[PDB]
């Protein structure tokens, strides 16, 4: 499908479906007011990594009478996490 | 209130199986729309239980009070069992918003009295004291009722 | 039984889903139209050996229990430019912080 690229901090580039990078709504407005791309100064690899593995995971289990599995977070991510989560408000 | 079980007197069986990894809570709603708590269910686990028709039931994590999902809605109410069979109550985890799940994990780590010692805006403060709880819940159920 | 992965080179991560009675090439297929290199200049692999074109994911062993969409698996990817097909170089994601005290 159409895809759409997040960059993190440190320089990881992430390329994720643009349906599932619209799951953020600050995403969402980040890519219209072109570059299929958005640069997170703030969101490390390790924290936006996470969040690429959300965007997939709401997808797949959203609308679906599977077993929803937990969504793992570990504990030394997990506050930087949040913080990513409240901007991204998703 | 209008979410309020209702006295049916007429029997109902039910099967309540737990399809999460969570210990579950099963909240039912007295006639006066009070909730109830009754015996906790662990993971992988189910019950038959006695119940009767009209009865509210919500379905929640023992120890975090977190909402779940009893056949892919938060609300169940038994119906007339057909041919013996046991009405079945399935509660499964919801999909959480990143951010409620990520506030439970912090919940689960951080005590409430030092969620103010959080390098975090302020603003997640007040959001992870806001636990989730029982009675919130229900407002917002009987107005999306009203509507 | 569609499994979900990570295709990863360098800095580059790569988000998508496929089919476990999919293979290789039709990955690499994948690969070209996001990355824009043909798949004769792509090698993928599962830990560090080459998986054959034309062996199915779960064959590969990316079983749908390996690659969850919460905890996906990793397809490493390198590029063939030019003379030489490059070694396998995926790098590591940022280090967390040390837990905080209240934390631990
Ligand atoms: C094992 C387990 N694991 C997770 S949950 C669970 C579990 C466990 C027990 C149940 C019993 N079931 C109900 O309590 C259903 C449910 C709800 O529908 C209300 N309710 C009613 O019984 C209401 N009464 C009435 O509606 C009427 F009289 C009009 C018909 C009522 C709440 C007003 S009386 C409840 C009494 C409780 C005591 C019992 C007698 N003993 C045996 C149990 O303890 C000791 C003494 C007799 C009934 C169900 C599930």
């Amino acid at each position: 499908m159409m895809y759409v690229k997040l960059i993190s901090s440190d320089g990881h580039e992430f390329i994720v479906k643009r349906e599932h990078a619209l799951t953020s709504g600050t995403i969402k407005a980040m890519l219209s007011g072109e570059t299929n791309e958005v640069n997170f100064r703030e969101i490390p690899s390790h924290v936006l990594s996470k969040v690429c593995m959300y965007f997939t995971y709401k997808v797949r289990y959203t609308n679906s009478s599977t077993e929803i599995p937990e969504f793992p977070i570990a504990p030394e991510i997990a506050l930087e996490l949040l913080m990513a989560a409240n901007f991204l408000d998703c | 209130p209008v979410l309020r079980s209702v006295n049916s007197r007429e029997p109902s069986q039910v099967i309540f199986c737990n399809r999460s990894p969570r210990v579950v809570l099963p909240v039912w709603l007295n006639f006066d729309g009070e909730p109830q708590p009754y015996p906790t269910l662990p993971p992988g686990t189910g019950r038959r239980i006695h119940s009767y028709r009209g009865h509210l039931w919500l379905f929640r994590d023992a120890g975090t009070h977190d909402g779940l999902l009893v056949n892919q809605t938060e609300l169940f109410v038994p119906s007339l069992n057909v041919d013996g069979q046991p009405i079945f109550a399935n509660i499964t985890l919801p999909v959480y918003t990143l951010k409620e799940r990520c506030l439970q994990v912090v919940r689960s780590l951080v005590k409430p009295e030092n969620y103010r010692r959080l390098d975090i805006v302020r603003s997640l403060y007040e959001d992870l004291e806001d636990h989730p709880n029982v009675q919130k819940d229900l407002e917002r159920l009987t107005q999306e009722r009203i509507a | 039984m569609d499994v979900f992965l990570m295709i990863r080179r360098h800095k580059t991560t790569i988000f998508t889903d496929a089919k476990e009675s999919s293979t290789v090439f039709e990955l690499k297929r994948i690969v070209e139209g996001i990355l824009k290199r043909p798949p004769d200049e792509q090698r993928l692999y599962k830990d560090d050996q080459l998986l054959d074109d034309g062996k199915t994911l779960g064959e590969c062993g990316f079983t749908s229990q390996t690659a969850r969409p919460q905890a996906p698996a990793t397809v490493g990817l390198a590029f063939r430019a030019d003379d030489t097909f490059e070694a396998l170089c995926i790098e590591p994601f940022s280090s967390p912080p040390e837990l905080p005290d209240v934390m631990k």
